[PDB]
């Protein structure tokens, strides 16, 4: 049967 | 004269009756909060300063004061859930949309950064952004002939804000909003700068990680192929956010496995079975197992692109959470396979290592072996076969850990490899 698992972007960024 | 400014200098400059005290008292805040040494993020909430930001956003004469307001807010936004929270609650969302449409690039930039910062908290800010009428500018923003005339900068921003628009689940992104959103998504999926390729991708990733019904909606668009051509990118953050698409994919229907494997993407798995990065083998080995559950075509083309000995290979080697994604594909392999593919399975030399895996505290990848250990001697019951594969398994030692597993705390796995030792040892 197909199971499922268990770089991804920053949820949030700071400007500088 | 703006730098190393006090929260009360700033507090007095804001609440000014006058213009300019106001810009230059905003500017000081953002490049107090613009600092890398942690920005005093709580003292400028406690201020009670983000009210007044909000209205700076709002100031068309004045477009700097926009702009500083706008970064300074986005700065705000970037933090906990609390301070996102407090921005939110200033009423900055719908401020940012309706500078969405400025005439200026940086401030209509800095919105995008700020909604796409409000929608990364979670579902309920995301679903509020999109309820306040966000998709529609931010996709007018994209609506160019061709990428390449957007700057890299705003571009990449537009991209991280939608891919943050398509992230979280429980719930997940509205079913209409999705639909808006993929024919854009699409297009800068088959851009050529790396970080939007990237973006996107996590983007799609998201949108397929649910329901097939999902799957079957990105599908529909023709991705897979481009997928796989970014799985065999040489960028690993390009190639990670490909797998995993490609991986959640996969968990659906048979046939979208199947659109999977035209593309061509088993071609790819015998270097990301080898790939020196942990998590690219584990997350190769689980869409491979992943397939093997699928039909026995599947699990012959499977077999055709000479991948079972790399499974054996990571059987033998690896991490063990990629040895244990690797066990159930076996166990998968054998539980929907024909009898002569589970006897190439041990032509390729599956017993030792499978075998040699049972000595392992984990009970779950010992359920695992001993149930594609009882298929496989099913299988060699078919045939006749019985004898030589328990000569085989007893050769490498795997008997003694079959008789050892009749004492085991948990019950399952003691009753199977007594029923193993009764039914093909005497």
């Amino acid at each position: 049967k197909k199971r499922v698992l268990e770089k991804q972007p920053a949820r949030k960024r700071l400007n500088f | 004269g703006t730098v190393n400014w006090s929260v009360e200098d700033i507090v007095k400059g804001i609440n000014s009756n006058n213009l300019e005290s106001q810009l230059q008292a905003t500017q000081a805040a953002r490049k107090l909060l613009s600092r890398e040494k942690q920005p005093p993020i709580d003292n400028i909430i406690r201020a009670g300063l983000i009210p007044k930001f909000v209205s700076f956003l709002g100031k068309t004469d004045c477009s700097p004061i926009q702009f500083e307001s706008a970064w300074a807010l986005t700065n705000i936004a970037s933090g906990t859930s609390e301070q996102t929270k407090a921005v939110v609650d200033g009423g900055a969302i719908p401020a940012f949309i309706s500078l969405l449409a400025s005439p200026h690039a940086h401030i209509s930039e800095q919105a995008v950064w700020a909604l796409g910062n409000i929608a990364g908290d979670g579902s309920a800010f995301r679903d509020l952004v999109i309820k306040h009428g966000a998709i529609d500018p931010l996709l007018a923003l994209l609506a160019v002939p061709d990428l390449s005339t957007l700057a890299c900068g705003y571009l990449r921003n537009l991209t991280w804000t939608l891919s943050n628009l398509c992230r979280n689940k429980n719930p997940a992104p509205p079913l209409d909003a999705v639909e808006q959103i993929l024919p854009t998504l699409v297009r800068l999926l088959h851009h050529n700068d790396p970080e939007v390729l990237a973006d996107s991708c996590w983007a799609i990733s998201y949108l397929t990680d649910g329901p097939n019904e999902r799957i079957e909606m990105v599908v529909k668009k023709g991705v897979v192929p481009q997928l796989v051509k970014l799985l065999g990118a040489t960028e690993l953050p390009i190639v990670t956010p490909a797998l995993r698409a490609i991986g959640n994919i996969v968990t659906g229907t048979d046939e979208q496995t199947q659109k999977v494997i035209d593309a061509g993407a088993l071609a790819v798995f015998p270097s990301l079975l080898t790939n020196p990065k942990t998590n690219i083998q584990k997350e190769a080995t689980w869409t491979m197992s992943n397939i093997t559950a699928g039909r026995q075509d599947q699990i012959q083309q499977v077999v055709n692109h000479g991948l079972v000995p790399f499974l054996v290979g990571v059987l033998s080697k690896a991490d063990f959470k990629t040895q244990k994604e690797a066990a159930w594909a076996i166990t998968n392999y054998t539980s929907g396979g024909t009898v002569e593919q589970i006897v190439y399975l041990v032509h390729c030399g599956i017993i030792e290592p499978l075998m040699n895996l049972l000595s392992a505290k984990d009970t779950k990848i010992i359920q695992v072996i001993l149930d594609a250990i009882s298929n496989i001697f099913q299988a060699a019951e078919k045939l006749g076969e019985t004898e030589k594969l328990s000569i085989m398994i007893e050769e490498c030692g795997g008997l003694d850990k079959i008789e050892a597993l009749q004492r085991h705390e948990n019950e399952s796995v003691y009753k199977a490899s007594l029923n193993l030792i009764e039914k093909y040892f005497s």
